[PDB]
């Protein structure tokens, strides 16, 4: 239908091993980019890339909470591709529910490290590969509805989240007169492995709750990144696209 | 090919952004309807369009012409499931120096005409169990900005009631958007510091039609979004 | 630069309730609404020296008439309080014009006059401060409330573009949003975190405070409970 | 008058020992509520108690024991929970994102951060055990709602609050536990006199008041927070930025 929208792209997927960025690296593909799957399971990251003109594929395995892991990624792409990725999208992020007088300082410090500070560091490595490049890019990082609104047994989730959105509009800010977006996404709940945890009459009370009247599919969240990646958005940046099926809007 | 299910009515697509989003809808499959007051300038619209697209006259002001306007819109081109409101109005002014006159012609013309437009909307997008409906507001319209307080007022409104239409009729596989460009070169930004204002714009220009445009293709196309305001502004609301 | 208040619709609900507050605070009010005799009952147990005011909103010359009268009998009113307002539920489909204009003008371009009535005087003065009371759905939406959505979003993004304005003039304008005021819940009051409607008293509190806070203009302060984490 | 709106109320202060949270120490005490003056620095709280029974604490927020342990010296000082917690402890490490060091991303989420979330984590837990309601106060950002050039770090630390306190808002609500945010933009204090003059300037004149905001501003919205006249307001965001990024 539309591909070679992407078709001088490498597409940089950090999560890519599982759920949305599953979905993403398939839509991405879809429309000939060049998919560089990122995984902390490279099993996971792997069978995307099975999955899927020049070359092929890569699975990549790194760790997005730790620094240097974060910068060995890049670098390893650079690496295999000779260039960097013109489309970076962090989808790696994990859930460690938990009422706020019941939350240990693990289950705060890991979320906050995977989902704020690996976005942080997969952001900074990116960008930094673009300017030393005079690449102009597309930074697209997965948020949250919950990062607008907060939400039961996700403090440490929704604070993640919400840091997102702030450190996205500062980045759009910085790296904005060098050719470089930085957008959002804020996904209600989606039909991915993460809200398989969610009990199913939990997941019964939330779809009667969504105006729309079911879970969104992660093909949706899909449809958001490949536009925000495409040069169809090339004057959106530091924004926050809601894909909720209308839930907290 | 095959029947055209996809009909698309753009209100205010004689120029700038409507005309734009017409274009753009009008090579991926869509069959329009360009309508704006002046039927000679919408006539020459739907002209590089296509010969399945139509042009028709209204003011979407007038609750009665916005009702005559569907009612041809649907005995000539069939139901229309894809709704665009690019239809407005500017007038730059202080509220001290502001007429009364000209306050309701703005909130008629941008806030209570994409209201009766929505609104005939219902009929022909229940009728087809399901519809996507735009409209396009301004970066303005939640921010405020000193001389466009009428204006704040008009595309502030249409946020609020966009979202409350779309919890009202999201059951009923319709989903409703709104659009929030920047500063884009129209024939409403003709006289503005495009110098002194983009020094603080990130991406340090004005927008065209055209981006606008697409994200009010993607907005149409977006199965999952409604009640969003979509904000095409460059980056100017981290600054506005 | 005493304290004088005029409260728009003042007479009924949250305007009354702010009226009794600014009461007690020393302010003296002026209670306006279109029914004299609610506004001559509003202002009478208000306490004394308080007046009261007949007034369309919705009509240009109404409320310019009624300034003037103001101006006359109060003086120079440096705190403006458009809590005047009309809602009417129902589908858009089911909606028929005329009571779309209707709260339009009433709960919008209303709000638009009165604050543009005050300017001449607060300007000269170089210094005011206004609250326009809006909603909670008038940014989030709610379902039947269209027409009330659009009237209580609108004066969010004027109340804003009128302080990017007249900030250099020592003139603050700000919004209340309130959520559920108690003046059917079962099924809601639940879900709300402090789990109960609120109370005019609460939502007038507010608008008190944000009318005495040197620092704040454009911005839109929330009375519901929690109830835009859940909405 | 509002001398006497706070008589009942014990009040711990985060950051107490300058700008903001001196500020708004003042202003507390200045309504009758006995302020728990909490800060790193140690001679800065009993400074602040000296301007105001009042007592001063030293805690370092961005650590979960003392965060914890802070909790238990007030309440074994005044043999009872702060009704009233003011987290106005924060720090700022700017620094281009392309050229932020880890270290100073990691202790800059630390302190406004995480130091935010232990010490509303340990309040709540101190107000649920002995039953009693309250009002807990974190102090963000204008930065937080957008973003600022050169501030990565603080502006996600700052907007990570806001989503803390809008998910602690809608948690403890049922025990009666108010949860607010304070989004404030430029205020005269130590942390404004560390950016350039230059910028100053700048930012003074993108101001819509066209000058930066006195600490005792940012402390009127928190007295009434703190206050029961916000008695039904709860995870709602109160900017004070002179209409600066509206
Ligand atoms: N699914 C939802 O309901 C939902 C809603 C809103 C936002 N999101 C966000 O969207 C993103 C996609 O999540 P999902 O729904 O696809 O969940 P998922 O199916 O569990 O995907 C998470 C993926 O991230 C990878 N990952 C986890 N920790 C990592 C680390 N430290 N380093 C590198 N990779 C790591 C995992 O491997 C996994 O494949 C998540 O960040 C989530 O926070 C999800
Ligand atoms: N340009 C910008 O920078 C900018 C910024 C923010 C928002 N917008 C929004 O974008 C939309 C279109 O862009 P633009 O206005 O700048 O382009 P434009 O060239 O001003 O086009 C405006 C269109 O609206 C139609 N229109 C005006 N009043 C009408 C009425 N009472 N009834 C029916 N149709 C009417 C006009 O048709 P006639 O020939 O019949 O008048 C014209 O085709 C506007 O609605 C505006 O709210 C634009
Ligand atoms: C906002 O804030 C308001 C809070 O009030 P509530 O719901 O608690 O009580 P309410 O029943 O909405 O009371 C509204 C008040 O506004 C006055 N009012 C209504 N229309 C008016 C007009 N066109 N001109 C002047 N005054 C008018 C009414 O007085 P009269 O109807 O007696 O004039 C009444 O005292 C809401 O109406 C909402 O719109
Ligand atoms: N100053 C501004 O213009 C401004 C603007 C927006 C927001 N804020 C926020 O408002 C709050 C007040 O800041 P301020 O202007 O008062 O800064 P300040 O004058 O430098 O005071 C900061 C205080 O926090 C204490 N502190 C720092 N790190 C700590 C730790 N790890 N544990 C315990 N105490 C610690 C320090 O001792 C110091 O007394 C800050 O959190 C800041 O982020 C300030």
């Amino acid at each position: 239908q539309l591909q070679n929208r992407l078709r001088s792209a490498l597409a940089l997927v950090t999560g890519a091993g599982s759920g949305i960025g599953r979905a993403v690296s398939v839509r991405l593909a879809g429309e000939g980019a060049t998919v560089a799957a990122c995984d902390l399971d490279r099993a996971a990251a792997q069978e995307t890339v099975r999955l899927l003109p020049r070359g092929n594929h890569a699975a990549f395995q790194a760790d997005v909470s730790e620094a240097r892991a974060a910068r060995c990624l890049l670098e390893q792409v650079q690496a295999c591709f000779s260039r960097p990725p013109s489309v970076v999208v962090s989808c790696a992020g994990i859930t460690q529910d938990e009422f706020l007088l019941h939350m240990s300082e693990d289950d705060w410090d890991k979320v906050i490290a995977v989902n704020l500070k690996g976005t942080f560091l997969v952001t900074q490595a990116a960008a930094q590969a673009l300017v030393s490049n005079g690449c102009r890019g597309s930074i697209i990082n997965i948020s949250s509805i919950v990062g607008k609104v907060g939400n039961v047994g996700q403090t440490n989730y929704a604070a993640s989240k919400a840091g997102v959105i702030g450190l996205t509009q500062t980045a759009a800010r910085e790296l904005g007169r060098h050719g470089i977006r930085c957008n959002s996404v804020l996904p209600g709940f989606i039909a991915t492995p993460m809200t398989q945890k969610v009990p199913q009459k939990v997941v019964d009370k939330i779809t009667e709750m969504i105006p729309m009247g079911h879970l969104g599919d992660p093909e949706d969240v899909a449809d958001v990144v490949a536009f925000l990646a495409s040069e169809d958005s090339g004057y959106i940046t530091g924004t926050s696209v809601e894909v909720t099926g209308g839930l907290f809007m | 090919h095959h029947h055209m299910d996809k009909v698309c009515a753009v209100f205010g697509g004689s120029r700038g952004i409507g005309r734009a989003v017409a274009q753009l809808m009008a090579r991926k499959g869509y069959r329009l309807a360009v309508i704006a007051r002046n039927l000679e300038g919408a006539k020459a619209a739907a002209g590089d369009l296509g010969g399945d697209h139509l042009a028709f006259s209204c003011d979407v002001a007038k609750e009665h012409d916005v009702q005559n306007t569907f009612e041809e819109l649907e005995k000539h081109l069939g139901r229309v499931n894809f709704l665009v409101n690019a239809a407005g109005i500017n007038r730059d002014g202080l509220l001290v120096r502001t007429k009364t006159e000209d306050m309701v012609s703005q909130l008629h013309t941008n806030l209570l005409g994409s209201m009766l437009t929505c609104k005939a909307a219902m009929r022909t997008m229940i009728q087809q169990q399901g519809g996507s409906i735009v409209n396009v507001g301004s970066i303005v319209g939640l921010k405020g900005n000193s001389g466009q307080s009428v204006y704040s007022a008009s595309k502030g409104g249409l946020v609020g009631f966009s979202r409350a239409l779309a919890k009202e009729v999201a059951r009923k596989k319709i989903r409703v958007n709104v659009v929030a460009p920047g500063f884009v070169h129209t024939d409403m930004t003709k006289d503005l510091k495009e110098e002194h204002l983009k020094k603080n714009i990130p991406l340090g220009r004005f927008g065209e039609t055209i981006e606008v445009a697409h994200a009010v293709v993607f907005l149409l196309e977006s199965p999952y979004i409604t009640g969003h305001v979509l904000v095409v502004d460059g980056g100017l609301q981290l600054i506005l």
